[PDB]
């Protein structure tokens, strides 16, 4: 099957800095990724779609790249507000799996 | 229509029969009598309806959201006129209840 | 010039569309086909760039045999005869090589002897509709259109072997007859996958150079 | 300018139609619910004679009488002020035999047509190993064809610079002169978005389509 | 607009059978499919298994034995059905629409009921 | 002989016309379910605008719109062998305001009008302290008048001896050219036995009656 490794474990940057997330398939997906951002308790949102389009509401701080295998997302400033956990997910094929989970304190 | 004049959408205008209900959505509203007004295209549409001493209702309903450039307001207001189309028939005078 | 594109000079021609072979002793041996234009790659793409299509059939076939390795004792076989039937659509099929469906007689077959002329028969349009249909949006499964059957065909020897088989092809052509085309389509972009529908994989549009200019 | 039908009214200002030729209480303009276009869209497509069954009057002439000659005409108009940018596609494709994503099946019923609902395109791939799924990668348009070629069938460009709008009328093209309706579709009405819609900060973020589809001449 | 939730027993007994209803709102059945994803602290998040908009049921390699997943149209709810029930089970089980313009990306969710399996 | 409207065809073979005068998918005949006539019978009636509207398309036009012009015809025919012997009368009263068993109160609705199925007249006195019921005995007729008076009204007599059939044909008689149907019933069909039914033993002992209603020029 394929899996999903997100890199790296956790970050803790103070706000307002450019930080980079990425995370790794096992074959070629063509750009079927999905991100997703969850605080504390809470369910998750929904942010990129197909690993460039940005949902209806997220503002314009969160982009996200990449084709084939190496895909990224890419806050450019971060506000009070933006920490929590951040996951990437395929929908390719059944089964459908998830990344590990990232975690940003904001220190 | 007397809003900005950049701003565009689309209205209906659905008038219910008496003796039909009242619609509760856009899509029943549409299958009765009614007229699609547009604001881009012209800023007053007129609407014929028979009166009588339910018995109808003259609801109004969004058909699309109001896509307005930027640097103009967003809300805007609507009027509403009533004059008589034809001649009526009355008969039997009496007095008015709009006193002591 | 405009003479050579015209729509009569663009499919009046002739394609090898079935290449089967059969012997005669394997109690089994006997060739079957059924009519579609989607058997060969190359006139299937020029045929769907109508939707509609009106033509009468010819066909012609060109047999030959091939002595199998026999035992012994100075093999001597006389002509073989071939015998070619066609069936309409909705109609008895064989399951054999000696069976009753080739004895009927609303099935029209020919007998043709070797060492002469190739056999050529001619089908005219046979439909309950007015034209063919080669796309069909709606189900009859999905994509079928049971109304655009033209029938099969089916091969056998008409003698009995005695002391050597014999193995036998057929290439069968075809050439369409005054061609009447309606409401064209784009030409199919994207590779062939399977004969009876209309699948495919993505693909890119062109083959790309290096940059804009 | 406001042409009338039964009991509704639509009031419009060019028209494109059909392939040269031209085609009681059916003949009204029906109007889908309007879908959003945003920056990110791909294309909708709607198949003609499901959409207007499940919904309306003359949906319930097609299941008292199936067997049915009709004959359409189709408006499609989106408002947007003067700083917006992009151009659509509007075509009408007579049998659109879509492709299923499975290699080896052929797609299910409520993939291909949602009734009166736009299904929507995908500018990627889609999965296989799933279900009977329409394969919707929109640079192939799901017909497997180019998608720079499908101008060939009548069609209409929405270029938001100077034009607005968009009106077709369909003759009824069909083999058999008289098919039922419950199994057979034999129009597909698309749209494209080529230049994908921009805008700056403050206006709007998307602008809305609207479909009105208005059957002529329908015999029974 | 006023999205799906959902109502489950929220207790249960070691290898048992567990039942959560998800009640949805606003959109229809044969135009959205749902997804059920578990959500939990030890082993991450797992996806456990879809009911297409066709009616057509897709389910995880690790659990082809013990799920059934089923959904009423006019009635408007999905019933799946957990079984057996071991004591890897403790988490949270949420409810999700799909198909955000048309991508199989869940784009809502339900409140999420956690479940335990133990006394 | 076999006339049809619509989609039904009734066969027959004399007529007597209201007061003198002569009155899209409606214009068909009608047939309430037939009622069996016994030698202890004592009458049947129906409201004429309320049988039709609880059961045909009829009454899907009066639940859209209320308020109507009708003018009717009635065919009345009762099969029996030349062994019977017997004589009724079939009658057509406007306006039949009946009384009620209580002496203070109205009665209900569900007793005056059965939806197209026929209320039953006896030969006895009703009780008056149960409810609001029709005082239905049957030489008063209902509306407290002699029962022998009642041909002033259009009728017909069938008699089984010779005649074996009733025609009639009703204008619309009304003071308000447009009333609501709704409230308000302006015709009543009542079918009195004279002279019971009587036959020796080995034939049949009922002899059916069935009623068939046709509107005409139905205006809305």
């Amino acid at each position: 099957d394929i899996q999903m490794t997100q890199s790296p474990a956790s970050l803790s940057v103070s706000v307002g800095e450019t930080v980079t997330i990425t995370c790794r398939a096992s074959e070629n997906v063509y750009r079927n990724l999905a991100w997703y951002q969850q605080k504390q308790g809470k369910s998750p949102q929904l942010l990129v779609y197909a690993a460039t389009n940005l949902a209806d509401g997220v503002p314009s701080r969160f982009s996200g790249s990449g084709s084939g295998t190496q895909y990224s997302l890419k806050i450019n400033s971060l506000q009070s507000e933006d920490f929590g956990s951040y996951f990437c997910q395929h929908f390719w094929s059944p089964v459908f799996t998830f990344g590990a989970g990232t975690k940003l304190e904001l220190k | 229509f007397c809003g900005s004049a950049m701003a565009t959408g689309k209205f209906l205008l659905a008038y219910s029969p008496p003796g039909a209900g009242v619609p509760k959505n856009r899509k029943d509203a549409m299958l009765g009598t009614h007229v699609i007004w547009d604001v881009g295209l012209q800023s007053s549409c007129v609407l014929c309806v028979p009166w009588i001493s339910a018995a109808g209702y003259v609801t109004c309903w969004y058909q699309t959201n109001i896509v307005v450039p930027a640097d103009v307001q967003s809300s805007c207001d609507i009027l509403c006129f009533v004059s008589a189309c034809n001649d009526f028939s009355v008969r039997m005078l009496k007095d008015t209840p709009f006193i002591r | 010039s405009r003479s050579e594109s015209s729509i009569e000079n663009f499919l009046c021609r002739s394609a090898c569309v079935y290449y089967a072979t059969y012997t005669n002793n394997s109690k089994k041996g006997f060739a079957e086909w059924v009519i579609n234009t989607r058997q060969v790659a190359q006139l299937r793409r020029k045929l769907e760039l109508f939707t509609y299509l009106r033509f009468d059939l010819e066909l012609t076939f060109v047999i030959t045999s091939a002595q199998q390795p026999s035992t012994a004792s100075s093999v001597d076989a006389p002509v073989q005869t071939h015998q070619i039937m066609y069936v309409p659509p909705g109609g008895p099929v064989p399951t054999k090589v000696k069976d009753y469906a080739w004895q009927t007689s609303t099935n029209p077959s020919v007998f043709w002897t070797e060492g002469n002329a190739p056999p050529r028969m001619s089908i005219p349009f046979i439909s309950i509709g007015n034209a063919y249909s080669c796309f069909y949006d709606g189900w009859t499964v999905y994509g079928i259109n049971t109304l655009n059957n033209m029938g099969t065909l089916y091969m056998r020897h008409v003698n009995e072997a005695g002391q050597g088989p014999i193995k036998s092809t057929v290439r069968i052509y075809f050439k369409p007859k005054h061609v009447k085309a309606w409401v064209p389509r784009p030409p199919r972009l994207c590779q062939y996958e399977k004969q009876k529908n209309v699948n495919f994989s993505p693909i890119g549009v062109t083959t790309s150079r290096t940059d804009i200019i | 300018r406001s042409i009338t039908l039964g009991n509704s009214t639509i009031t419009t200002q060019n028209v494109v139609v059909g392939y040269g030729v031209w085609p009681v209480a059916t003949c009204r303009f029906y109007t889908l619910e309007s879908v959003q276009w945003m920056k990110n869209s791909a294309g909708w497509w709607w198949k003609l004679p499901d959409a207007l069954s499940q919904m309306g009057l003359f949906g319930q002439n097609m299941q008292y009488h199936y067997l049915g000659r009709t004959g359409y005409t189709i408006h499609v108009q989106c408002n947007a002020s003067k700083f917006h940018q992009g151009c659509l596609l509007v075509v009408c494709v007579p049998e659109a035999e879509m492709g299923c994503s499975n290699l080896n099946n052929t797609p299910e019923f409520s993939e291909l047509s949602g009734g009166d609902s736009a299904r929507m395109f995908t500018d990627t791939q889609v999965g296989e190993s799933n279900a009977k799924k329409v394969q919707t990668a929109v640079w192939n348009a799901g017909m497997g064809v180019g998608v720079g070629n499908l101008t060939i069938f009548p069609h209409q460009w929405i270029n938001l610079r100077t034009n607005n709008s968009a009106t077709l009328v369909m003759p009824y093209i069909n083999s058999v002169p008289m098919d039922n309706m419950f199994r057979h579709n034999n129009l597909t009405l698309m749209i494209i978005p080529f230049v994908p819609l921009n805008y700056s900060e403050g206006s709007s973020p998307y602008v809305p389509i609207t479909v009105t589809i208005a059957p002529m001449c329908a015999e029974y | 607009q006023v999205q799906l939730k959902q109502s489950g027993p929220g207790l249960v007994q070691p290898s048992q059978s567990l039942s959560i209803t998800c009640t949805v709102s606003g959109f229809s059945l044969t135009n959205y499919g749902v997804h059920w994803v578990r959500q939990s602290p030890g082993k991450g998040l797992e996806w456990l298994g879809v009911i297409w908009r066709g009616g057509s049921t897709d389910y995880n390699a690790a659990f082809m034995s013990r799920l059934s997943i089923t959904k009423d149209n006019s009635k408007s709810q999905v019933f799946f059905k957990m079984n057996s029930l071991q004591a890897d089970d403790t988490a949270i089980y949420y409810c999700a629409k799909g198909d955000y313009y048309g991508y199989d990306a869940m784009d809502s969710w339900g409140q999420g009921t956690s479940v335990t399996v133990s006394r």
